[PDB]
């Protein structure tokens, strides 16, 4: 099966890529916590970001993990710059939305097949 | 249709209203029954109801419900071939029907 | 004692269906002869891996596979489980 | 047929496949179907490579200029084993004519870079990337253009529905606009138009 | 040809003009109406609920020109400035009272217009 | 070989020699516009709009009824054809009322469509429009003659198909009426699908009424309950409610037709429908309370009782799902008491060998069928559909049809073979009447309903039948592979029941009276608190209760089959599973939903939260279930046999009779019917 | 160019929210609109999605969710395009099989004949 | 008539007028697939659409082409020479509305 | 004077008065519950019935180019009153 | 409107009133048709 490979040929480099990434983030997690004057202290600002991460992590194919770590270095070279306001940043986080019931019977007992 | 002489149904009075065909009516009806090959025998609702017609000067709806048990023919066949031509009168007339020709050479 | 029901499931042509046709032919009528109240019971296609099952004692439950095993194999298979 | 139906030139019609034809014949590597609408334009098929060599070749050949692009944008089409359709669409500044040139990708293989022969081409790739989210290698710049700064998910695709995943509104807890997962007041009634019966009898395809 | 508010209007001797036949609602850009529809104690048929959005509404005039019977013409007076988001959703009522609250206005501009359309 | 090349805009193609024109434009994708012929209908040449020319010939020849001889070219977009069509439209469009506006089909009527794609763009012709008086018929169909293009479908449907012949025309030229002329009812099973057959608005529903229009409503694929035929049916939906329901083409069930009691059952779906849980308070009323509180109540009373004396009986409308949780849930407890309302009987092991335990040979073989007898039932009125494809068979195929056990009236005029078991069992013996026939038949079949089943005889009458099933199969009778021995469900929800291990008839729990009982949508009045002793503690779970909910201690309101996304098996055993339309009312959770969460809070857990991981226990019951319209036939009839010829029991002197008898029975029954104010106005408007 | 041959099953989390678990989707032939006879509606397979509760808005009543992916549809060539995007695009799905019009014999002279049980009455 | 509706006087009274009227409203008129782009003259330079018709009543994909979302790419190079005070002006100059640019 | 609930609300022409229970009714309070005091199906009955000496009639509801498409309506059965499907004014043939 | 007089139909409003926004007389909008699926209801005898 053909292909046209961006950044990299095999998932090696792009493990390699995305160590840099979350070196940028953890860079830069403080200046901007600091920068838009958010109420978060920085390791809990650090922790959504590995979260974030781990969110993906099974992915396999070294194109899509190309292409997000290309979403990542976006955003972050969104966040870098003040193009985004506090909003946004404080967006990631979710303090309105309601806390979901994960748990069957409070589902059942509740949402109706949701 | 807009232009019409009557309309074709049965509204009402004659649900029931005796009709009897006439001992030597119904060999007659036999007679012309056994003009047709067997296992239709359908065939003889139009002259039979001509008799119909011919004893009784005009033909009750009971006429028409009496033939079709004659010839064991679902009736709506029967109101079908009572409506669909010109000699069959489902309304009651004089005992003299005049008829004239008014379309062409006669014209 | 305590078996509830037994279940098969058999499918309509490979190895491990002509086999346990076979022993359902010729073993079933006086295997149910035998019991009656058991509810032994008989299903249909499943493709590959025909196996059974038993289920009793509040729910609990076995599963053995028949694939490809032997009329004979079964036979004494089905007695194990209802000897108990 | 002489009222209410457009005039059709079968002049422009014989030039434009000679045209056609032609590029054809002087570039067999990239050219795949060269066909022109009954309406007179052409239309040209690309390999999703010799963009590049294809457009230079278009710009300059002193036989055709179409010096000026006149708009890039994209299909989104399921159903084909490559989504995407780039479309680009030339004019011709010297012979009063256009014609246009269609390449495909899927989701991961990019389109390389169109903005080495057309400056035009700069914001059209990126509205197409955040619109769509077909990479474009080494692009100058990518960033998002029609769409909020910390929105996802690359909305005209069909895969994306009509109303978003999110919404906005302000409450006095947190002093700031938030996001919430999409609750319409009104459930954007939907409407099958879709008729029976194949009213033109000539597109037809072939069942089986 | 003017475009104001939305009042449904009646017969001589006042019918509910409206058939209830949903193309007004069909044609609608903003797809903002709304038509459900019983058949009434006579067997004639009406509307039960005819809502507009006047928020959503662009003031079109397609769901003028739709109406086979004109029921539903787009008003002269540009009467409006409510104070809650709320009173600017109207019920088959309030276009009722709409059409009631002038008629020989509107029809005043039908009869002058008919020609055109 | 039997093949004939004919071109079709110089495009050959190879059909069979002496299928229509139609067809054989069809099979290249030309469908030419047409009105009176239909797929199931035999062919008339009265819509003429079917008209298209053949080169080298003058006249342009209608494609309905031409056969097509070798060589025929026919040209399709001819100047000569857009010309015919173009006149036919025309000359249908001159009477014709405007009614688009008000008229029912509006969205959809073919004279709309046919009339943009294919007719000329404007009409002539000012004095003009005949009128026609409008007859009211029956309370289903709204009747506006004017509309009325007069293109014979409803006739030719009446009498082949419907089989009344009570439908006809009267007069000539302009005026023609199409329908009754004395201005009888016409009222029949399979009468209400006439209002799909008829083209143009002439004829629509009466209570779907105006209520809605075609491209407003979203289309939802479903499934059919109250009859075991497993109908199969398209949910029109609108903004959340259920508009009407489509039959749709499906082949071995239904074809495009549809049963008239599902048809206007939608109405019933929603009058009375339970959206509350409700318990009894000590003041002696049922009021209601919490979803949970009770779902805490009933898991107190199933924690403190176990042991055979808790007990759950299921019927009417259910599907697999729910019967699996429940089945898992009391069997995690102790044991198994469960149930459905019918009996079935079993000695010679009914409950398995699904061979005996359904209708083994699926209607696609009834066609290829020759001699059927048929023991005690209304096939007319228990299971409709398949009464319609009977007489299909009888119509086209020849037939020779025995009823035994009733005189009742069928439309193909059965022979009647008398009425009594004793005649059954001299059939089994070599005794005269019929059973020569049999010999003879070369692929026979025998159908025994479940209903005369349900009599103290019903494991003596399926052994008699049984024993004919052998006389005919052994030695003359089997011409190969082939199945002749059957049986036929009326509730739709039992064949999957007892294929799930339930044992038949409520004779369990009258031999032990249970501490506990449970209800799923089980109206019969086999069981009643007369019976079960004392103090009850029952449980009512369904929707719209009309019987035994005001026994009912407690309520779970379970969703109907309309918003549940369910698993329901036909009488043949094609496992068909229903999609979401709306979802339920009020509270009313899904059904193994509720089983599942009381099994949460009792001190037993099911081992699964979703639907996928239910079905897929569900295979673990049995496999068929999640192989979805696809039938597959059992074997191992000869054992049950054996089975059977094992017990003696006499069979009893009463003759039978279908509980069912006339039109009467029909409609309210089935327990959501007697929701419906429709079925009552059509009951009522047929005592008259 | 080092084409970079590459195997495994594509599979896309650029996409929306946690809907891809939850929700099964729908592939079909719709079967024509009875009510109708013609075949142009059919022809093109579709992906439609698990529906969703709606409810009487208290305002007005108008049917309301959150139910983002309830109006899309899809229109595919062929099952194995359905089946294609479902995989790739990551949502599970389930499949009903295509139906079509068995083809039948019409002889129009069998309305009259002689012997045949088969006559049209009224024609 | 089956593309554009009747007026109302051959709407009301002549039957063909009234069901091109229903349907043109309902489901609109169909057009026969194909892509186009036309282009016209319009006051802030060369507009136009590029439609994309399946074979149906609804269109399928069009792009619009807004003379702004060009002439606006060009700030870069343009005023890449004058201070801020003087952008303003090259802003203003070439005729442009953010509200044709985005769409 | 349209027919009065027993909470003060007025119905409507299709019948909407809430129930006692209901919290809905509360946005009623302080504000008009406004119904045009006028209903249609009142003035249907205010019409006389017209007859023609005709077979069959037209009706135009109110003259041409204003009113609702002619529609040509059957008189033949006098036991009813054939009535138009626009406007809903009877019509008889006269004896 | 003296030179040509309007229509003067029977069924138009004779008053013309003012502007309602505001006051306690004003406009406020609510559901039509009527409710939906007609609860069920216990017996209201025991047993
Ligand atoms: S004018 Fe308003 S109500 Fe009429 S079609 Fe346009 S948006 Fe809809
Ligand atoms: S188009 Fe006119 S008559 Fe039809 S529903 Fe709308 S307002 Fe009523
Ligand atoms: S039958 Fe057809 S053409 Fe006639 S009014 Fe109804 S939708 Fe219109
Ligand atoms: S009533 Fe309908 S189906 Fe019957 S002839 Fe008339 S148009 Fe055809
Ligand atoms: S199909 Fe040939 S006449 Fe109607
Ligand atoms: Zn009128």
């Amino acid at each position: 099966t053909s292909v046209k490979p961006i950044f990299s040929r095999d998932m090696n480099e792009a493990k390699r890529r995305v160590r840099e990434l979350y070196r940028a983030w953890y860079r830069e997690v403080p200046n901007t916590v600091h920068l838009f004057q958010l109420d978060i202290s920085v390791k809990q600002g650090r922790d959504k970001v590995r979260e974030m991460f781990k969110k993906n992590a099974h992915v396999t194919d070294p194109r899509v993990v190309d292409l997000l770590v290309i979403k990542g270095k976006m955003e972050l070279e969104e966040t870098i710059n003040v193009w985004k306001q506090r909003t946004h940043v404080m967006r990631f986080f979710h303090e309105t939305e309601a806390p979901r019931p994960k748990d069957f019977l409070s589902k059942f007992y509740v949402g109706h097949d949701p | 249709g807009g232009a019409l002489f009557v309309h074709r149904d049965t509204p009402k009075n004659n649900p029931e209203t005796p009709f009897d065909f006439t001992p030597e009516n119904y060999k007659r009806i036999e007679a012309i029954v056994k003009n047709y090959p067997e296992g239709h025998k359908a065939a003889a609702v139009l002259p039979v109801l001509d008799l119909a017609q011919r004893q009784n000067g005009w033909l009750p709806i009971s006429a028409m419900n009496k033939v079709a048990e004659i010839l064991q023919v679902p009736p709506m066949r029967v109101y079908e071939v009572a409506t669909f031509y010109t000699m069959y009168n489902r309304k009651p007339v004089g005992k003299y029907h005049i008829q004239v020709c008014t379309t062409t050479p006669c014209m | 004692l305590g078996l509830r029901e037994i279940r098969i499931h058999l499918c309509q042509r490979s190895p491990g269906s002509q086999g346990v046709r076979d022993f359902i032919e010729k073993r079933y009528v006086e295997l149910k002869k035998a019991n009656p109240d058991l509810p032994i019971l008989i299903r249909e296609c499943s493709d590959v891996q025909p196996k059974l099952w038993a289920r009793y004692a509040f729910g609990q439950e076995k599963n053995v596979s028949l694939n490809n095993f032997s009329a004979d194999q079964v036979t004494r298979a089905l007695e194990n489980v209802l000897s108990s | 047929t002489r009222p209410t139906v457009r005039p059709r030139n079968d002049v422009a019609h014989k030039q434009l496949s000679a045209f056609g034809e032609y590029v054809a014949e002087i570039l067999p590597k990239y050219v795949q179907q060269v066909q022109v609408s009954c309406f007179s334009e052409l239309e040209i098929c690309i390999h999703p490579d010799g963009v590049i060599p294809v457009l230079t070749f278009l710009r300059d050949h002193s036989n055709a200029q179409f010096k000026s692009l006149a708009d890039l944008t994209a299909v989104d089409i399921p159903t084909r084993q490559n989504r995407f359709e780039i479309v680009y669409n030339l004019l011709s500044l010297r012979f009063n004519s256009r014609i246009r040139v269609k390449t495909y990708t899927d989701e991961l293989t990019p389109v390389e870079s169109s903005v080495s022969v057309y400056k035009a081409a700069n914001w059209y790739e990126r509205e197409i990337w955040d619109m769509f989210g077909v990479f474009f290698a080494n692009h100058p710049d990518l960033r998002r253009i029609l769409t909020d700064y910390g929105f996802e998910g690359h909305p005209f695709r069909k895969d994306f529905p009509l109303s978003g995943y999110v919404e906005l509104r302000y409450d006095d807890e947190v002093k700031r606009v938030v996001a919430e997962p999409v609750e319409l007041a009104q459930e954007f009634r939907k409407f099958d138009l879709n008729s029976p019966w194949e009213a033109f009898p000539a597109y037809r395809q072939p069942p089986e | 040809r003017f475009r104001g508010e939305h009042a449904l209007r009646r017969y001589p001797s006042g019918e509910e003009r409206c058939i209830a036949c949903k193309l007004c609602e069909a044609v609608c850009p903003a797809q903002a109406i709304t038509i459900e529809a019983e058949p009434r104690a006579d067997g004639s048929r009406r509307t039960t609920r005819y809502d507009i959005d006047m928020t959503k509404c662009i003031y079109c005039g397609f769901c003028q020109e739709a109406c086979p019977v004109d029921a539903i013409v787009e008003g002269p007076n540009f009467e409006f400035s409510t104070e809650t988001h709320e009173e600017l959703l109207y019920n088959k009522e309030k276009l009722l009272n709409n059409g009631d609250k002038w008629e020989a206005e509107i029809a005043a501009n039908i009869q002058a217009d008919y020609l055109y359309r | 070989s039997n093949l004939i090349e004919v071109f079709v805009d110089g495009q050959s193609v190879m059909v069979e020699p002496g299928t229509t024109v139609l067809q054989a434009c069809e099979k290249v994708g030309m469908q030419i516009p047409r009105f009176c012929y239909h797929e199931r209908l035999s062919v008339a040449g009265n819509c003429r709009m079917c008209l298209v020319e053949i080169e080298k010939a003058p006249k342009v020849v209608a494609a309905c009824a031409m056969p097509v001889m070798k060589g025929w070219n026919i040209l399709t977009n001819s100047e000569k054809t857009k010309k015919a069509r173009e006149g036919v439209m025309e000359f249908l469009l001159a009477n014709h009322p405007l009614d688009c506006p008000i008229c029912d089909q509006g969205g959809e009527c073919d004279l709309q469509d046919q009339s943009m794609m294919f007719g000329s763009d404007r009409s002539r012709f000012l004095e003009g429009k005949r009128a026609v008086e409008d007859k009211n018929i029956g309370p289903l169909v709204k009747t506006i003659m004017t509309r009325c293009i007069q293109c014979t479908r409803c006739i030719r449907f009446a009498s082949e198909i419907a089989g009344v012949d009570d439908l006809g025309t009267t007069g000539r030229g302009n005026d023609m009426q199409v329908g009754t002329y004395i201005e009888k009812m016409f009222m029949s099973e399979l009468s209400g699908n006439i209002i799909d057959i008829c083209p143009v608005g002439a004829l629509t529903s009466k209570p779907y009424a105006f209520t809605a229009r075609p491209w407003e409503t979203r289309k939802t694929e479903s499934i059919d309950v109250m009859d075991a035929v497993g109908s199969n049916i398209v949910v029109s939906t609108r903004t959340g409610e259920v508009m009407r329901i489509l039959p749709r083409m499906h082949e071995d069930i239904n074809e495009e037709w549809i049963s008239d009691k599902t048809r206007f059952a939608y109405d019933g779906l929603k009058r009375q429908r339970l959206t509350e849980p409700m318990v009894r308070n000590e003041k002696g009323l049922l009021t209601h309370t919490t979803w949970e509180d009770a779902l805490s109540r009933v898991a107190g009373m199933l924690q403190s009782c176990q042991g055979n004396d808790v007990a759950a009986i299921a019927g009417g409308l259910v599907d697999a799902e729910a019967l699996i949780a429940l089945k898992d849930l009391l069997n995690r407890v102790d044991s198994d008491t469960l149930c459905t309302e019918e009996v079935f009987p079993t000695a010679g092991a009914g409950t398995d060998l699904r061979s005996n335990y359904l209708l083994n040979t699926t209607i696609a073989g009834v066609e290829e069928a020759d001699v059927v007898l048929l023991v005690g039932t209304n096939p007319r009125f228990e299971a409709p559909l398949f009464n319609a494809r009977i007489r299909k068979s009888w119509l086209h195929n020849d037939l020779k049809v025995a009823l035994i056990g009733s005189p009742v009236d069928l439309t193909y005029r059965y022979d009647h073979l008398g009425d009594s078991p004793k005649i059954l069992q001299d059939i089994a013996s070599g005794s005269h009447p019929f059973s020569q026939v049999l010999q003879e038949a070369k692929k026979p079949m025998v159908v025994l309903g479940s209903s005369a089943l349900q009599r103290n005889d019903g494991a003596a009458i399926l052994a008699a039948v049984s024993n004919i099933a052998q006389k005919i199969r052994t030695s003359s009778g089997v011409t190969g592979d082939w199945k002749v021995m059957n049986i036929l469900h009326r509730i739709a929800s039992q064949v999957a029941a007892l294929d799930l291990g339930y044992k038949p008839g409520v004779e369990a729990i009258r031999k032990n009276p249970p501490k506990m009982l449970f209800l799923l949508g089980a109206d019969g009045g086999c069981v009643t608190r007369q019976d079960l002793p004392k103090d009850c503690f029952i449980v009512y779970q369904g929707h719209h209760g009309d019987v035994g909910a005001p026994i009912a201690d407690v309520i779970l309101p379970g969703a109907a089959y309309t918003e549940k996304s369910a698993t329901y098996v036909n009488t043949e055993g094609r496992a068909q599973q229903t999609k979401v339309a709306v979802m339920p009312p009020g509270l009313a959770r899904e059904d193994w939903k509720i089983i599942r969460a009381l099994s949460e809070i009792a001190g037993m857990t099911l081992p699964y939260d979703t639907l996928d991981q239910v079905r897929n226990r569900l295979e673990e019951v049995s496999p068929n279930l999640v192989r979805y319209d696809d039938v597959e036939g059992a074997n191992y009839f000869q054992q049950a046999s054996e089975l059977s010829k094992l017990v003696n029991q006499q069979l009893l002197a009463d003759p039978l009779v279908p509980p069912q008898l006339t039109i009467k029975d029909f409609y309210m029954t089935d327990s959501i019917s007697r929701a419906s104010q429709t079925m009552a106005k059509c009951v009522k408007a047929v005592t008259e | 160019i080092t084409v970079d041959e590459k195997l495994d099953i594509t599979t896309l989390t650029g996409v929306p929210e946690e809907h891809i678990k939850t929700r099964k989707a729908r592939i079909f032939v719709p079967a024509r609109n009875n009510m109708q006879s013609g075949v142009n509606n059919t022809k093109k397979w579709k992906m439609e999605f698990d529906t969703r509760e709606r409810w009487e808005n208290p305002l007005m009543g108008w049917a309301s969710t959150a139910d983002p992916l309830s109006n899309l549809v899809l229109t595919f060539s062929t099952k194995e395009d359905a089946i294609a995007f479902a995989e790739k695009n990551g949502w599970s799905y389930d499949v009903e099989e295509r139906k079509v019009p068995k083809p039948k014999s019409k002889s129009y002279g069998a309305n009259f004949s002689w012997n045949k049980r088969t006559r049209v009455s009224t024609k | 008539a089956k593309v554009s509706p009747p007026k109302r006087a051959e709407m009301k009274t002549s039957m063909e007028s009234l069901i091109h009227h229903f349907k043109l409203y309902t489901e609109g008129y169909q057009v026969p697939p194909g892509a186009t782009y036309t282009a016209i003259e319009a006051p802030k330079g060369e507009f136009g659409v590029y439609l994309v018709s399946d074979g149906s009543s609804r269109p399928y994909r069009c792009k619009i082409k807004a003379p702004g979302f060009a002439h606006l790419a060009g700030l870069d190079k343009m005023s890449k020479g004058h201070m801020l005070a003087d952008v303003v002006a090259i802003i203003g100059t070439q005729d442009i509305v953010f509200g044709e640019v985005d769409r | 004077g349209v027919r009065t609930s027993p909470t003060g609300e007025k119905v409507t022409h299709t019948g909407q008065v809430y129930d006692d229970e209901d919290y809905r009714r509360v946005r009623f309070v302080g504000r008009q519950k406004e119904v045009n005091e006028n209903f249609a199906i009142d003035l249907i009955a205010e019409q006389p019935v017209s007859q023609v000496g005709s077979r069959v009639i037209s009706c135009d509801g109110g003259g041409g180019a204003l009113g609702h498409p002619r529609v040509y309506i059957n008189l033949d059965k006098e036991t009813k009153t054939g009535t138009c499907g626009y406007c809903g004014l009877q019509f008889r043939q006269q004896h | 409107p003296t030179v040509k007089p309007p229509t003067a139909r029977k069924f138009i409003w004779t008053n013309h009133k003012f502007n309602l926004s505001g006051t306690p007389q004003q406009y406020v909008p609510y559901s039509t048709t009527r409710k939906k699926i007609q609860e069920w209801v216990p017996p209201s005898t025991p047993y």
